[PDB]
RNA sequence: CGAUGUCGGCUCAUCACAUCCUGGGGCUGAAGUAGGUCCCAAGGGUAUGGCUGUUCGCCAUUUAAAGUGGUACGCGAGCUGGGUUUAGAACGUCGUGAGACAGUUCGGUCCCUAUCUGCCGUGGGCGCUGGAGAACUGAGGGGGGCUGCUCCUAGUACGAGAGGACCGGAGUGGACGCAUCACUGGUGUUCGGGUUGUCAUGCCAAUGGCACUGCCCGGUAGCUAAAUGCGGAAGAGAUAAGUGCUGAAAGCAUCUAAGCACGAAACUUGCCCCGAGAUGAGUUCUCCCUGACCCUUUAAGGGUCCUGAAGGAACGUUGAAGACGACGACGUUGAUAGGCCGGGUGUGUAAGCGCAGCGAUGCGUUGAGCUAACCGGUACUAAUGAACCGUGAGGCUUAACCU
RNA sequence: AAUUCCUUGUCGGGUAAGUUCCGACCUGCACGAAUGGCGUAAUGAUGGCCAGGCUGUCUCCACCCGAGACUCAGUGAAAU
RNA sequence: ACACAGGUGGUCAGGUAGAGAAUACCAAGGCGCUUGAGAGAACUCGGGUGAAGGAACUAGGCAAAAUGGUGCCGUAACUUC
RNA sequence: AGGACCGAACCGACUAAUGUUGAAAAAUUAGCGGAUGACUUGUGGCUGGGGGUGAAAGGCCAAUCAAACCGGGAGAUAGCU
């Protein structure tokens, strides 16, 4: 089905009754409220665009405010879009709550991971370090060789070298949802999800079997 | 983190006794052996306490019929059934890891009595 | 480690296409003294946001 | 966290006193032995008329580690010294009849049931 | 990679920073307005303002505690005798930074950091 | 030959298939288990050590397996320099001798700041035909595909017994990859404490400087891994070898010629990520701009005045974002940073004073004092009114409507 | 054997496993008696091997402190 | 060749701790090394610490770690005593 | 007493790393050897090119050594580029 947009609150644990600690991530999922519905007859695909949270009145621009004003909804902190599953139906301005996950049993959580900046190939690609002694001259963490010789005389595409690690979309699949709390607007999933605390998540039902 | 602070304190057990490192402590622990749920006892000197609310641990060191054992316990686990303080102990540090190097008469902790 | 054909003056100016300095772009006018200064900085007479400061 | 080249003590009374691990069995490029994992050992020291003599190559199961085991609540159990019980090489179930020191609840299995019938604690 | 770490390093080691802020805090207490670089001003806040709040409560232990930090006895006279009772109701915000251009010698972004009264 | 560095090790690969494993299958001198041999198959996987300079090899112990080759016997402007193969020295041997021997032995300088291509990242300009803010579809591209063991089916099928399944399902590992910091830990020269030498703050007491952070003991946040979560799939489509069904040419037979069905980790999808410079520059939603007047070599021509929108940029406070740009948050109708307040955490019961003791010291006030990056608050300080860029309804032709 | 090609000779010791090392054998390709033979206590920044301790050498790297590297201002090369 | 991390003979030689002209901190005295300001990436250099293991590294324990003082006890083979 | 032992000055230069268009045409840093002797050092002197000197390496003789440097024979000669 569709998913909901959360916010990574942090991690805790949930002691079970038989004494098994479960590492959970707390995801506050407020009222995701639908701002646009997309049909084949106008867009070629069925999908809903939701917003969540709240934004300052002076910080939302006039394009954006006109969009949310047409939808008849309060401006949120962003717009996201979920593809619909052929028998689902939503209306504009409809609110969607964490209660949707009261049946789902296992979810997939998509966020932007923590940006580690320009990372070298030992951090980035798990290259193995060369000797730390035994003669080695200024080449301890360096990548070694990068290709062959006259044949090809080029470095191939997607050679693993150093550069920006982190700060990109990653999806963690098949996380066990531990609690759905409709009162406090919370979703407790088992495990770590991507992102620092306060980062926006996207929690969908698991597509894997 | 009022969400997490509110959510953890719903799980914290209330009757955890006040102990500090240096104390001899009996900890009764639920041990499950197939169908029977036994409760066994682990008595030793507290050598370390981490206080973090729900994530509070404490390390207890025993010299069990041979060599020495350190159990770290999660204080607010339902496994950890009872904590009782046998002998109150007088030390000066907060983490007593030097006792890992001492046996017998050298690993001997004075009593606190106040 | 060193070039193998001398680069042209074309390629040289292409590399320097980004070395251009940006102008100030407009510097703001004090409330009391009415004189000009960088924004968020104090003026040459030593005012800032219409009140007298330093005074050396 | 026992790997090759690691000198372990001996928990049973098979005759060995100090052994060395020579492989961690159970997979390819497997690095570590652990809680109740089988290793192959060589005997680096023995008592003068034990069942196993110096320089024999046989199996053992690790029963205590300095690194320790983690329980499902997050609690760890570290020992002070790594120790093994020397199993028989072909068909296991170990050599010695006594077992010294404590063991852990993670040898609660079929085979090592013998090891926890002995073994004064846990 | 630095994530949530606080404190500029200022191209010095730890003992030279500690010494440098001890002197520079002494100078800001002494003269009430000094011209420094903009990063050194911004770190001087986090060194200086705790001395003022320590000075808001006069006792022998705070005089000695503000003489371990700062290491000058005139300075812990002006704190505790003048500045501590001067602020006394001001909750934080004992000092303001006023950006004031660039040096000539190395084009560094200077700034005048001053105490927040100077009503004299 | 006005120099193309040559073994081996390391780091890092990459392709072929004449396949080592895993997958499909035919024949078997294939009962089962395990095999032998041949066809198909390149998805992924494909040891650690002793000895030796060694590749190789032998050995030890693993493993599902420890493939065979190409890539200047891949890789020295990436590392090493053990071997070969400079200059010293010695042995055996050859020569009268200088010396010599891919015979042996000991010792013996490995430079380069990257212009171009390539590659990994990351921006600026312009374009996309009025400008701008967002959300998207998706052409296309990349990542990922490994596998053991245990249990059930079932000690059934098979076999005289020993032994012992196919197909199907459940669990739990190894190696690999992604994320993360709740736990267990590491670090934590920015926090607390102990302590040696010496110097200073007049002195006692208390502190501070210097000695690798003086040496240590703990330790917050962050980062982290040995820590903990997750992943590799099911399924679909078209097939390889192979197996067929109906069926003639060839009144039989025949899997093929017409027609039809199965069929594998390969192939196209399914899963994850990038992605409209996809110049074939797409879509959707929203927002803004509704003035006059001259000149001419009358053109999507030039100019003057008045206007300056949506928005952006600059500046500032900055960030679990960051080499710099970039990206994100906030700028007073404001929690963006600092301070402050409360808490937490860490250390471990400060200083002063009192009492006991001849004194070192101990005890009381006292779990005290001090507490970094943490948490919850608070406008006290700094985030200034403005200026700057961006315009004024957006070409031609044709078509369908103007209900 | 600083000497032995065949050769990692053969046996033994050490090792889980030892082309090196120690002891021995002797079929010395091609030792051998002042171009000295064989022993040899002490000595050696000498060559080879083993062991205890010790460790980031390594499994497998992680974090931190500093100096560059990166940005700004000033000066301003070089091989080719 | 330089306002060059090099070379250059003699003389004086305070305190505390120390065997000491070593070493640490200081006095007299002299200096802060003639580019600075930021930031806090990879990578390089100089260092600190490190779970479990402890030479598995490697040509080879190279490098690092470790040991380290004074007094007393005690001390093997072999030996030219 | 000692070509005695440990160890600074002093003389040296075993290992590693840096440096290698260096700070330096041979050094720096951390360890390292000798350190009353066949030692080390200052000032002066003497030995000279097929010659010196050499605890011997073909080492050293002014950053030059299987025959110094300067000047000359000299525009040596070059079937080679």
């Amino acid at each position: 089905m569709i998913g909901l947009v959360g916010k990574k609150v942090g991690m805790t644990r949930i002691f079970t009754e038989d004494g098994v600690s479960i590492p959970v991530t707390v995801i506050e999922v407020e009222a995701n409220r639908v701002t646009q519905v997309k049909d084949l007859a106008n867009d070629g695909y069925r999908a809903i665009q939701v917003t969540t949270g709240a934004k300052k009145a002076n910080r939302v621009t006039k394009p954006e405010a006109g969009h949310f004003a047409k939808a008849g909804v309060e401006a949120g902190r962003g717009l996201w879009e979920f593809r619909l599953a052929e028998g689902e139906e939503f209306t504009v301005g409809q609110s969607i709550s964490v209660e949707l996950f009261a049946d789902v049993k296992k979810v997939d959580v998509t966020g932007t991971s923590k940006g580690k900046g320009f990372a070298g190939t030992v951090k980035r690609w798990n290259f193995r370090t060369q000797d730390a002694t035994h003669g080695n001259s200024l080449s301890h963490r360096v990548p070694g060789s990068i290709g062959q010789n006259q044949t090809p005389g080029k470095v191939f595409k997607g050679k693993k070298m150093a550069g920006q690690m982190g700060n990109e979309r990653v999806t963690v699949q098949s996380l066990d949802v531990v609690r759905v709390d409709a009162e406090r607007n919370l979703l407790l999933v088992k495990g770590a999800v991507p992102g620092a605390t306060g980062s926006d998540l996207i929690v969908k039902p698991a597509v894997k079997a | 983190s009022n969400i997490i602070k509110q959510l953890e304190q719903e799980q914290m057990k209330q009757d955890v006794p006040s102990f500090r490192p240096g104390d001899t402590v009996e900890v009764k622990v639920w041990v499950v052996e197939g169908s029977k749920k036994r409760l066994q006892a682990f008595e030793g000197v507290v050598i370390a306490i981490r206080n973090r609310g729900l994530h509070s641990a404490f390390t207890v060191r025993k010299i069990s019929n041979g060599e020495g054992v350190e159990r770290v316990f999660q204080t607010h686990s339902p496994v950890v059934d009872s904590i009782s303080v046998k002998r109150r102990g007088a030390v000066r540090k907060a983490k007593l890891y030097y006792l890992r190097e001492r046996t017998g008469k050298a690993a001997r902790i004075k009593e606190r009595l106040n | 480690a060193v070039q193998q054909n001398k680069p042209t003056r074309s390629k040289r100016g292409m590399r320097r296409s980004h070395d251009a300095l940006t102008a100030v772009t407009s510097l703001s006018v004090d409330k009391t003294s009415g004189e000009k200064h960088l924004r968020h900085h104090i003026t040459a007479d030593g005012y800032y946001r219409g009140r007298k400061v330093i005074a050396k | 966290m026992i790997q090759e080249q690691t000198m372990l003590n001996v928990a049973d009374n098979s005759g060995a006193r100090r052994v060395m691990c020579i492989k961690v069995l159970g997979g390819s490029h497997r690095r570590y032995a652990g809680v109740g994992d089988i290793i192959k050992i060589t005997i680096k020291e023995a008592i003068p008329r034990g069942k196993v003599k110096k320089g024999d190559v046989l199996k053992a199961v690790v029963v205590r580690t300095k690194k320790g085991v983690r329980r499902p609540d997050g609690s760890v159990i570290r020992f002070d010294g790594n120790a093994c019980v020397l199993l028989n090489n072909n068909s296991e179930q170990p050599i010695g009849t006594r077992i010294f020191g404590p063991v852990t609840r993670e040898l609660r299995s079929e085979k090592f049931m013998k090891i926890i019938s002995l073994a004064p604690e846990v | 990679m630095r994530h949530r770490k606080s404190g500029r390093q200022l191209n010095r080691n730890s003992s030279h920073r500690q010494a440098m802020f001890r002197n520079m805090a002494g100078s800001l207490v002494r003269h009430e307005i000094i011209k420094t670089t903009l990063p050194k001003a911004k770190e001087l806040r986090r060194v200086v303002e705790p001395l003022i709040t320590l000075a808001k409560t006069d006792s022998v232990a705070n005089r000695r505690l503000a003489f371990a930090r700062t290491r000058d006895n005139e300075i812990v006279a002006k704190l505790f005798n003048e500045l501590g009772p001067r602020f006394a109701s001001r909750a934080g915000g004992y000092t303001r930074i006023l950006k004031c251009g660039f040096r000539a010698g190395d084009n560094a972004p200077m700034a005048y950091i001053e105490l927040v009264d100077r009503s004299e």
